[PDB]
């Protein structure tokens, strides 16, 4: 999906 | 602490088609203002004419057609008429949109770039950051990359201090605010830690004061200059999305996931108040029921007027009261 704040 | 509705625009092919609304942005002198998103173009509306116009008839002067999804835009402060965007490829283009042509395209991001940013004091400079983890320093005269700062997680976003363009902010994935003088990138001046999540926006108050979105569902305001943590704001749901920042000199105003414009006032951790997006012929278009989140906020620079606009591709113009 768009616009979804990446996770690390 | 009443938000107002004084504009509403729902242009494009609304109810059949991706229309999230990934930036919207006021031009240099509050004049024009543009979006970009999902859709693949940049439309410019008059302010003027949108705020006094009647509804239903709402459409932008402008249209730039573009080859893919775009995730930011930034407006030059000296060349009125000049506008960058970051795309979904990783590609930087600065675009005029007088003669709606592209007049600079920089493609040295291996991934997409989720935003970029014109210097107000440097204004042929422009920064931009990339899921590909690198920091790059742009300046309009020249074809490579001027600047790059290689780090070690996606860069969601990055922005210049208002007062000089020797330091910029940069969120990263690895939940902390990374602030480099882009004189000596050997190491950050400062790291601010304390989010639990990325860093999805930063958005300078002022030379020393610096606001941040976190998929923490915080904001948080920052001392650039002294080095501090300073306040934490909750109230709103953001775990997930890109549902934009934005701030002046008193208030910080962002998205939700609950498709909810929230506004704090800077020296109070709870929300002031908040609008809620949404319509019946969106409600059972279905699905207001999570998945409609705000995915823009813009504050006009010298009034309390702020463009929202939201994952359906609606854009309203509202006034805090």
């Amino acid at each position: 999906s768009d616009q979804i704040v990446p996770e690390y | 602490s009443r938000l107002r509705v004084i504009a509403e625009i729902r242009h494009g092919d609304i109810f059949h088609s991706a229309n999230i609304v990934s930036s919207i942005e006021f031009d240099r002198d509050d004049e024009l203002f543009a979006t970009a998103g999902v859709s693949r173009c940049i439309k410019v509306f008059d302010f003027s004419s949108v705020v006094n116009e009647p509804a239903d008839m709402q459409c932008p002067i402008v249209e730039m057609s573009t080859r893919s999804k775009l995730s930011c835009l930034s407006w030059n402060k000296h060349e009125k008429n000049h506008i960058a965007s970051s795309d979904y490829e990783g590609i930087v283009t600065v675009w005029d949109v007088t003669t709606r042509q592209s007049l600079m395209e920089y493609e040295e991001h291996e991934k997409r770039a989720w935003s970029v940013d014109f210097s107000r004091t440097e204004p042929s400079m422009l920064v931009s950051g990339s899921d590909d983890c690198k920091v790059k320093v742009w300046c309009t005269r020249q074809e490579a990359s001027v600047i790059n700062i290689d780090m070690k997680a996606n860069i969601c976003c990055v922005k210049y201090n208002p007062g000089s363009s020797n330091y910029i902010a940069v969120g990263s994935a690895d939940h902390h605010i990374h602030y480099y003088d882009l004189r000596n990138i050997s190491q950050p001046l400062h790291v601010f830690s304390g989010h639990k999540k990325a860093v999805s926006y930063v958005k300078f108050l002022s030379n020393n004061e610096l606001a941040s979105a976190s998929t923490d569902s915080t904001l948080r305001l920052w001392d650039v200059k002294d080095n501090l943590p300073v306040r934490t704001f909750r109230g709103h749901t953001n775990e997930k999305n890109f549902v934009g920042l934005t701030v002046n000199s008193e208030y910080l105003a962002c998205g939700s996931e609950t498709n909810e414009v929230y506004v704090y006032h800077k020296e109070i951790t709870r929300p002031v108040t908040s609008h809620r997006f949404g319509s019946p012929d969106m409600d059972d278009a279905e699905e207001e029921a999570g998945s409609y989140f705000i995915s823009a906020v813009c504050w006009k620079s010298d009034s309390p007027t702020m463009l929202t606009a939201n994952s359906q591709g609606t854009i309203k113009v509202l006034v805090l009261a």
